[PDB]
C-alpha cells in the first residue's frame, strides 16, 4: 500500500523483511458467514417460476458475484460471503431483498429470510 | 411333457 | 419394455440366476432405507426378449450359440419376487393388470407342496391364466422324487388351473432349458391387446432423487421417478398435469386446486430413452419441475393428467365390498385352523390399492356389503371393478377384500 517505497531501501529494498517477513505475516482476520436462501414457486406461472428459481440459483451465481453455490443441502443451497472487503455484505443483502421485494410477487412464489 | 423324458434321459446323463 | 410378466417366488429357489437369466443383470440402484418389501414395486430387466432363427435367447452378443443377427427392436421387462413365501398379497395387488405370469415350484420345500396354490388364488377374478410348471429339483435328491413329483404337480392342473405350460425340471445355477424356456415365452405366451391412441395415464409409484453434492447449481434438475403406463403412449414435452399432486392442505373451496404441469426429459430405456414411454415395463419419468415437491419422496400416489382433465377429486367416498371366509390359501393341521378373518370394525387401519397406488384405508360406516369411507389423503378415481382391500392379519400384510365404487 505504500508502493512508493523508497528512502533509505537498506538494500536493493526490504530485503530480509520482504522475503517473507513482510508478505509473512499479513494477520488478515475474518469470520464466516452463511447467509441461505429458500426460493420456490408452483403453478404455470410457477413453471415459468420454477424456470426462474432456477435461473434465480444462475443469477446468484452470476451477476451481483455471491460465488461458488454448493449442492450439499439437498432442499436448498447456500451462498457464501466471506470479508476481504465486507461491503459484499449490504450488495448480498440489497439484491436478495430486492428479489424478495420485486421479483417473487410478480410470479407468485414463496421467499423470506 | 416328453420335455420331461427329454431331460430325464439327456440332461441327467449329461449335466446335473 | 415389452412384458410385465409375474412371478410367484416361495422359500429357497435361487432367484438371481432365475431372474437374471430372464433379465441379464440387476440395475444400478440406491437410496437405502427404501420401502418395505411387502409394499408396491416393480420389476425391470437388463437384456430383451428375441431368438436367432433359434430357440436360444441369448444375452445380445450375436454369435455366443450360434449367429443369427437379433432384432435390436425392443427390450423385455418383468415384475419382482424375492424368493420367500411371504411374497403372496402385493403380488395380487400386482396381479390384475400386469400381462402374464411365470409359476415357481421348488422340491427343496414339502414335495406335497402346500405353497403354489395358497400362493396363485385369483384365477378367477383378476386374469391369472398364462403360467408354467417349473420343477426346482435336479440337485439333491433324484429320479424317485422327481418321478413321484410330476404326478404330484399333475394332480395340481385339474379345476386349479395349473397347466399353462408343461414342466420344466431344473437347476437354474445350470441355466438349463432356458432355450426351452424363451421358447416357451416367445411362442406360448402371447402378447395382449392395449390401446395407443388413448390420452396417456400415470400413478406415480416409486421416486427418486438426482441432486447429491457436488455439482453446479446450473445443472439441469428436477424430479425422477417411476411408473408404468395403464393408457396412451407418453410423448415429451406437452402439458403433463398432476391434478391435485400436493395435499391441499386448507383447501376451502373446490376451484382451490392449483393448476401444475410440467415437461419430461429421461425416459430410461436400458441403454437409450425413447422419448415416446414405451410402455410394458418401468418407465422411467423425469419431470421438468424443480421443487421440494416432487424430487423428494414426498410423492407417491397422484396422476398425470392433461389440460382440462375429467376426473374431479375430492374425498366423499362410499364404496361397496364383500370379504374373503378365510386366510386366503393357509390351513396347516398343527394349530393353524383359526388364523380368522374378521369383519370389517369401524374406524380400522387397511390397505386400498385402488389401481396400482398404496393408500391406508380409514373406514366410517359398515354395513354388510357397502360402505362409506374416508381416506388418509385426497386420492384420485381409477378404476369402480377393483377396489382390493387388504388388511393386517399377521406380521405382514393379506389381501382380504374385493370393492365396488358405489
Amino acid at each position: 500500500d505504500p508502493s512508493i517505497l523508497d528512502s533509505l531501501d537498506l538494500n536493493e529494498d526490504e530485503r530480509e523483511v520482504l522475503i517473507n517477513n513482510i508478505n509473512r505475516r499479513l494477520t488478515p482476520q475474518a469470520v464466516k458467514i452463511r447467509a441461505d436462501i429458500e426460493v420456490a414457486c408452483y403453478g404455470y406461472e410457477g413453471i415459468d417460476a420454477v424456470k426462474e428459481a432456477l435461473r434465480a440459483g444462475l443469477n446468484c451465481s452470476t451477476e451481483n458475484m455471491p460465488i461458488k453455490i454448493n449442492l450439499i443441502a439437498p432442499p436448498r443451497y447456500v451462498m457464501t460471503t466471506t470479508t476481504l472487503e465486507r461491503t459484499e455484505g449490504l450488495s448480498v443483502l440489497s439484491q436478495a431483498m430486492a428479489v424478495i421485494k420485486e421479483k417473487i410477487e410478480e410470479k407468485r412464489g414463496v421467499f423470506n429470510v | 411333457d416328453y420335455t420331461y423324458e427329454e431331460l430325464l434321459n439327456r440332461v441327467f446323463n449329461i449335466m446335473r | 419394455a415389452t412384458i410385465n410378466i409375474g412371478t410367484i417366488g416361495h422359500v429357497a429357489h435361487g432367484k438371481s440366476t432365475v431372474v437374471k437369466a430372464i433379465s441379464g443383470v440387476h440395475t444400478v440402484r440406491f437410496k437405502n432405507e427404501l420401502e418395505r418389501n411387502i409394499t408396491i414395486k416393480l420389476g425391470y430387466a437388463n437384456a430383451k426378449i428375441y431368438k436367432l432363427d433359434d430357440p436360444s435367447c441369448p444375452r445380445p452378443e450375436c454369435y455366443r450359440g450360434t449367429k443369427g443377427n437379433f432384432k435390436l427392436v425392443r427390450h423385455v421387462s418383468f415384475v419382482d419376487c424375492p424368493g420367500h413365501d411371504i411374497l403372496m398379497a402385493t403380488m395380487l395387488n400386482g396381479a390384475a393388470v400386469m400381462d402374464a405370469a411365470l409359476l415357481l415350484i421348488a422340491g427343496n420345500e414339502s414335495c406335497p407342496q402346500p405353497q403354489t396354490s395358497e400362493h396363485l388364488a385369483a384365477i378367477e377374478i383378476m386374469k391369472l391364466k398364462h403360467i408354467l410348471i417349473l420343477q426346482n429339483k435336479i440337485d439333491l435328491v433324484k429320479e424317485s422324487q422327481a418321478k413321484e413329483q410330476y404326478e404330484q404337480i399333475l394332480a395340481f392342473v385339474q379345476g386349479t388351473v395349473a397347466e399353462g405350460a408343461p414342466i420344466i425340471p431344473i437347476s437354474a445355477q445350470l441355466k438349463y432349458n432356458i432355450e426351452v424356456v424363451c421358447e416357451y415365452i416367445v411362442k406360448k405366451i402371447p402378447v395382449p391387446p392395449r390401446d395407443f391412441t388413448s390420452e396417456p395415464r400415470l400413478i406415480v409409484i416409486r421416486s427418486f432423487d438426482v441432486n447429491k453434492p457436488g455439482c453446479e447449481v446450473d445443472d439441469l434438475k428436477g424430479g425422477v421417478a417411476g411408473g408404468s403406463i395403464l393408457k396412451g403412449v407418453l410423448k415429451v414435452g406437452q402439458e403433463i398435469e398432476v391434478r391435485p399432486g400436493i395435499v391441499s392442505k386448507d383447501s376451502e373451496g373446490k376451484l382451490m386446486c392449483k393448476p401444475i404441469f410440467s415437461k419430461i426429459v429421461s425416459l430410461f430405456a436400458e441403454h437409450n430413452d425413447l422419448q415416446y414411454a414405451a410402455p410394458g415395463g418401468l418407465i422411467g419419468v423425469g419431470t421438468k419441475i424443480d421443487p421440494t415437491l416432487c424430487r423428494a419422496d414426498r410423492m407417491v400416489g397422484q396422476v398425470l393428467g392433461a389440460v382440462g382433465a375429467l376426473p374431479e377429486i375430492f374425498t366423499e367416498l362410499e364404496i361397496s365390498y364383500f370379504l374373503l371366509r378365510r386366510l386366503l390359501g393357509v390351513r396347516t393341521e398343527g394349530d393353524k385352523k383359526a388364523a380368522k378373518v374378521q369383519k370389517l370394525s369401524k374406524n380400522e387401519v387397511l390397505m386400498v390399492n385402488i389401481g396400482s397406488l398404496s393408500t391406508g384405508g380409514r373406514v366410517s360406516a359398515v354395513k354388510a356389503d357397502l360402505g362409506k369411507i374416508v381416506l388418509t389423503n385426497p386420492v384420485c378415481t381409477e378404476v369402480g371393478e377393483k377396489i382390493a382391500l387388504s388388511r393386517r392379519v399377521e406380521k405382514h400384510w393379506r389381501l382380504i377384500g374385493w370393492g365396488q365404487i358405489r
